[PDB]
RNA sequence: AUGUUU
RNA sequence: CGCGGGGUGGAGCAGCCCGGUAGCUCGUCGGGCUCAUAACCCGAAGGUCGUCGGUUCAAAUCCGGCCCCCGCAACCA
RNA sequence: GCGGAUUUAGCUCAGUUGGGAGAGCGCCAGACUGAAGAUCUGGAGGUCCUGUGUUCGAUCCACAGAAUUCGCACCA
RNA sequence: GAAGACAUUGUCAGGUGGGGAGUUUGGCUGGGGCGGCACAUCUGUUAAACGAUAACGCAGAUGUCCUAAGGGGGGCUCAUGGAGAACAGAAAUCUCCAGUAGAACAAAAGGGUAAAAGCCCCCUUGAUUUUGAUUUUCAGUGUGAAUACAAACCAUGAAAGUGUGGCCUAUCGAUCCUUUAGUCCCUCGGAAUUUGAGGCUAGAGGUGCCAGAAAAGUUACCACAGGGAUAACUGGCUUGUGGCAGUCAAGCGUUCAUAGCGACAUUGCUUUUUGAUUCUUCGAUGUCGGCUCUUCCUAUCAUACCGAAGCAGAAUUCGGUAA
RNA sequence: GUGAUUUCUGCCCAGUGCUCUGAAUGUCAAAGUGAAGAAAUUCAACCAAGCGCGGGUAAACGGCGGGAGUAACUAUGACU
RNA sequence: GCCCUGAAAAUGGAUGGCGCUCAAGCGUGUUACCUAUACUCUACCGUCAGGGUUGAUAUGAUGCCCUGACGAGUAGGCAGG
RNA sequence: GUCGAAUUUGGGUAUAGGGGCGAAAGACUAAUCGAACCAUCUAGUAGCUGGUUCCUGCCGAAGUUUCCCUCAGGAUAGCAGAAGCUCGUAUCAGUUUUAUGAGGUAAAGCGAAUGAUUAGAGGUUCCGGGGUCGAAAUGACCUUGACCUAUUCUCAAACUUUAAAUAUGUAAGAAGUCCUUGUUACUUAAUUGAACGUGGACAUUUGAAUGAAGAGCUUUUAGUGGGCCAUUUUUGGUAAGCAGAACUGGCGAUGCGGGAUGAACCGAACGUAGAGUUAAGGUGCCGGAAUACACGCUCAUCAGACACCACAAAAGGUGUUAG
RNA sequence: CACGGACCAAGGAGUCUAACGUCUAUGCGAGUGUUUGGGUGUAAAACCCAUACGCGUAAUGAAAGUGAACGUAGGUUGGGG
């Protein structure tokens, strides 16, 4: 799919409260941070002897992911989310189609 | 699943030598004042038999130089040693058959036998029948005598380790096939419990890695790392190489 | 072992043994699903409608 | 350096 | 996911490790030499550097993306 | 019988992105040779495995059938 | 004597480690396995004109694709056929006429659509925010999808209006954990500030066995609980296949359909074939063949007596009563 | 491992193993080092063996092709 | 239409058997007759339901009495013994 | 088989259970070995097999829905019991009628769309054009082909204009109808309307039929979650006492009379008795009941003799009967 | 022609407990529960008892926290009596 910038939708800063320009980046996770209690448990959990204490899946089946725009307003800079649905090929950048043409 | 025959042999419940019929530990005099400094002077009184052991051993008898008796030593004979014959041993001792000398007290080319790892230790190396050690040079600085050893390696040795003049006794053994299942019998009857050797290929699983299959086979390379674990270790432990030696040996 | 897959058979005769119900009319019907904006004005219309009975009473 | 057969 | 490395005429390639400027051999086309081929000689053709964007008086080389390949290492929905 | 596969000038094949059927080994013709083989130059060579179907067309986007094979076909 | 602050030993760390330990190694299924997916789903049909409705029924489809192929507005009309224009012919571009859709609308199929839902053009982000109600599946739970509103902010158009993704029917995902966004709110419990962490609300990282364990084989050395819910024998139903037999009569039989045969068809019988099924037996009906022995059937090889012949004799062939 | 004697043990180190190489070499743990921070901590550099890179080894495990044409009858193909 | 040919299987055997031929067979029609735990009436048992009767000697008001209807049953539930 | 050495054997001694020992069979290790024996953990766990102890009375099932690492199990809903509770001028119903819808099956249709499909006939020579002449053009023909026109034979689960029967939604009143006018922040240009009210009028049939051991309501729990059979609709299969669906009725769970016999068929469902009458089925004898009455048909050297049901076909016969 | 049962006697299988759901009975009732313990006793009984504690009388929110009368504790419809 292709998805454009800039992005005029509804923003709630609670200063714009209404349809401001919007920034369109895609939401990249973020490192999985030690010091989050899910993360130090499982550590204490894992450490020590019985081995693997948790599951680890492997039956994956999906081929793709759901990417998520992050809608950025330009004026009060409040962040959104926007989840599109699922796509193998997703790109930001324009190149817009053109009719007609070769 | 089970413990197999090699690692069954370190427990040595069965597998401890047949040593009663031994004549006792061959070994050198120990390294005392006399041989230290000079020589001393002992007769060979038998050339006896040892079950379990293809060289003859020699019974020399020394005198006692701070007791008025006699010391029985039990020598690995040479080649050439006879009854009533005088054996010297020590730094001062003559490059003669017998006799028992420091490597440094030998010249280049020298053959000797039962000779010491370290000094005193009375003896290591070269004391199978018809093996010898060949000096092969002195190095006066930081005592030492180059030697090459039976398995064709060379070994840097002190210079005031000892060896016997000669070659051990008994030499060309294996060259006659023994021929028969009998006479292996009664070769490893006085040496120890290895023998017959089941092959471990017609075994089952659980007593050997090769053991199993439809047809006889190892299944995976049976040579195996140096690393393994006791029970992993059968077959061609650590092989630098396999198959049939073609070329020349001795390394560079 | 295959086994049987579907049949609605006796499922007539079950439901009629408690047979069915029509499902009890009342009036003041809820007005779950009626237009908020209506119903909004009617809390209203309903409130001054009760004033207005109540001072009626003089 | 290569160059067959009649 | 991390850390590295690589992608250049048809092919292998040097070129990059601080722009002065894309080359080497084979293969391909022509001629010469030979009695004729091979080697050889003289020519001629073949890329603008895997794809984008950026710094820079002027970037294959710098800088970051994307794709592909490889090596090691990592693995609680 | 199931799961795969590949069918294209005489032979081996490249194919084909909704073009247009090509390259070798053959064959023919012409060169070179006293001549033959070798070698060079060319030229033709298929109604694209078959019928019907989507189609502007489409062996090639596409449907089922065939041919040649492989692999499997077990516990009794 | 050798050796030396190195070995060694202790602790932690990385590698190696079926030598050994523990465990696992789906389900449906005309037995199981192999195959397939009928496991989460969508279209048409089966389906018997409300709804619902099965099979490893039938013909197919889904894990995508799209910043437009979403939203609004305007203008136009499609497939095809005929008639015409230099190159230009069957296919190029131009023109008219007919044209109920025989086109197109991303994909499967079905429905729907003509001053449109199709084609072209213009502007855009309603594919947005909040949290409820509702319909299908349904336990009237969840998930997915969808419907109609409310409260905002927008888009478009002159406007009425229309728009909360794709004309409709499929196109997808819990707890725990992680992560992001938001609220800048709550808590860190002796009292504060600042980091850090933990909460609240909404998403994302995924379970396709799709209400969602973290999982390789082998056993012809085998074990246990069971199963006739289920295979390998007989028996029973069936008779496709096998075997046997009719009816018709185009032909063969030099002539001549039927002495003897007999195509194209078609009606049966049998259960000495093999299938199909899984009803009996898995707290056990001894599982090939032969040997031995008895009896039964007749669809008769011989023997008895006969009818027919392409029966001269002889031999043979067809057939009847006959076991 | 093979299995008296006799005769002989062909080719393959691509794969899986085993082994030899080693600061020129990528990756690579704890400790240690540097930076930033008020610190917890984060980041970076360095980082042994192993693996990778390079070699050896089959009396290690093992493995060891297909199609077409072609000879004064056919047939078969020495041959390509 | 009926009958016959078509019409062959294994222990000896089956319109149920015997046997039946203007049938005791087939088609059809009319009556009479036989008999189920069914129907009708009555009695008795129980269950359920609706009632009467604390006005006394009257002790069974959970009692006494009146009326009608009903009664199959695995798994299972409950009740009275 | 072997029998003078890898010989046989006594005693002593060593090796002990994931251990030993094995000239190797998973052999042997005290009748125990693909992991000994003893005791304890331990009454190990079992969705699996077996059993589960008195009587009578009343009521009385399910093998279906959804979900599950689920398919021999459970949860869930349903079916069942029990306890009742609120009322009973009363409520409703596996039914009809009237009125009003909805459906796309049966049938039907194809000189109606789509798709199949048989044939001839008119045109189109621009028919696809060939042949043949035509010096040649299609120019004439001949002709095959196609198109077009009007006809013709036959068809469709996934075709259709039409379109049943059965089944199915709603309504048939007092929570109704009519008249007036109060509230509102909703709505309208507007007391316009919407919704909710106030006040007023209308009880014999309060607005079809029939019935109503009453109606409504609640809680809580059992068992069940293998089903099978019959008619009819119907799918796969040659078919099956096969496999799978729909509606109903049954069996399971059920005796009784009948079908000799038999879970399901016919009849009829059951407290203990008596009398009468019957059902289905029967009435020669077995065997209760007419060797009844009446009209015909049939003679079988395999007669026939009551549905489910325990079989027979095509084709034939101056047998006989009637047309 | 599925399994157990040759026979007989005796034994022989839904128990108790912790915590609970519904229903019912009883006591008291915005309260209720004496029995941890104390007093007492004819001594494991019966009798008596303080302070607490448990549940209830308040909910809601993750939490900080806040916390139930417009009114005759409301209007309408039905409602036994
Ligand atoms: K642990
Ligand atoms: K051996
Ligand atoms: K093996
Ligand atoms: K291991
Ligand atoms: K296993
Ligand atoms: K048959
Ligand atoms: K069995
Ligand atoms: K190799
Ligand atoms: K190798
Ligand atoms: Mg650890
Ligand atoms: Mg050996
Ligand atoms: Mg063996
Ligand atoms: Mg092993
Ligand atoms: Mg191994
Ligand atoms: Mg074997
Ligand atoms: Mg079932
Ligand atoms: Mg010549
Ligand atoms: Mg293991
Ligand atoms: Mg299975
Ligand atoms: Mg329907
Ligand atoms: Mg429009
Ligand atoms: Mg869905
Ligand atoms: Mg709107
Ligand atoms: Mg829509
Ligand atoms: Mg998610
Ligand atoms: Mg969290
Ligand atoms: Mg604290
Ligand atoms: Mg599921
Ligand atoms: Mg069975
Ligand atoms: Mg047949
Ligand atoms: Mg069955
Ligand atoms: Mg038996
Ligand atoms: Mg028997
Ligand atoms: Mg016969
Ligand atoms: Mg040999
Ligand atoms: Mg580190
Ligand atoms: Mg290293
Ligand atoms: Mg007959
Ligand atoms: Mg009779
Ligand atoms: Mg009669
Ligand atoms: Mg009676
Ligand atoms: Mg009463
Ligand atoms: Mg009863
Ligand atoms: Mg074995
Ligand atoms: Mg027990
Ligand atoms: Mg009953
Ligand atoms: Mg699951
Ligand atoms: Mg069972
Ligand atoms: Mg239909
Ligand atoms: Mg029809
Ligand atoms: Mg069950
Ligand atoms: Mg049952
Ligand atoms: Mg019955
Ligand atoms: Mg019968
Ligand atoms: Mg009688
Ligand atoms: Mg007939
Ligand atoms: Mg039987
Ligand atoms: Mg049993
Ligand atoms: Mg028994
Ligand atoms: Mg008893
Ligand atoms: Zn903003």
């Amino acid at each position: 799919v292709n998805v454009p910038k800039t992005r005029k939708t509804y923003c709630k800063g609670k200063t714009c409260r209404k349809h401001t320009q919007h920034k369109v980046t895609q939401y990249k996770a973020g490192k999985a941070s030690l010091f989050a209690q899910g993360k130090r448990r499982y550590d204490r959990k894992q450490s020590g002897f019985g081995g693997q204490t948790k599951p680890v899946f492997h039956k994956k089946a999906k081929t793709t992911k759901k990417v998520v725009l992050r809608l950025e307003c330009v004026k009060c800079k409040t962040r959104a989310q926007l989840t599109l649905k699922r796509c193998k090929h997703f790109e930001l950048g324009g190149e817009k189609k053109q009719k007609g043409q070769a | 699943g089970r413990v197999i025959r090699n690692q069954r042999k370190g427990a040595g419940s069965i597998f401890t030598s047949h040593t009663r019929l031994r004549q006792g530990a061959a070994k050198l005099r120990t390294l005392d004042y006399a041989e230290r400094h000079g020589y001393i002077r002992g007769i060979v009184k038998q050339i006896v038999h040892d079950s379990g052991r293809g060289a003859p051993l020699a019974k020399v008898v020394f005198r006692d130089p701070y007791k008025y008796r006699l010391r029985e030593e039990i020598f690995i004979a040479n080649e050439g040693v006879h009854t009533g014959q005088f054996i010297y041993a020590g730094k001062k001792a003559s490059l003669n058959v017998g006799n028992v000398l420091p490597l440094g007290s030998v010249p280049e080319g020298t053959i000797v036998s039962n000779v010491e790892e370290k000094p005193g230790d009375r003896g290591a190396l070269a004391r199978a029948s018809g093996n010898y050690v060949i000096i092969i040079g002195h190095n006066p600085d930081e005592n030492k005598t180059r030697v090459r050893l039976p398995s064709g390696a060379k070994k840097v040795i002190s210079s005031d380790a000892r060896g016997v003049i000669g070659v051990i006794a008994g030499g060309g053994r294996v060259d006659k096939p023994l021929l028969k299942a009998g006479r292996a019998f009664h070769k490893y009857r006085l040496k120890r419990n290895s023998w017959p050797k089941t092959r471990g290929v017609a075994m089952n699983p659980v007593d050997h890695p090769h053991g199993g299959g439809n047809h006889q086979h190892i299944g995976k390379a049976s040579t195996i790392s140096r690393g393994a674990v006791s029970g992993q270790k059968a077959g061609l432990i650590a092989a630098r190489r396999t198959g049939l030696l073609r070329g020349s040996q001795k390394t560079q | 072992a295959k086994s049987k897959n579907h049949t609605a058979h006796n499922q007539t005769r079950k439901a009629h043994r408690n047979g069915i119900k029509k499902p009890k009319t009342y009036k003041y019907p809820s007005l779950k699903g009626v237009d908020p904006k209506f119903r909004r004005n009617h809390k209203h219309a309903l409130h001054g409608t009760a004033k207005a009975l109540a001072a009626a009473k003089k």
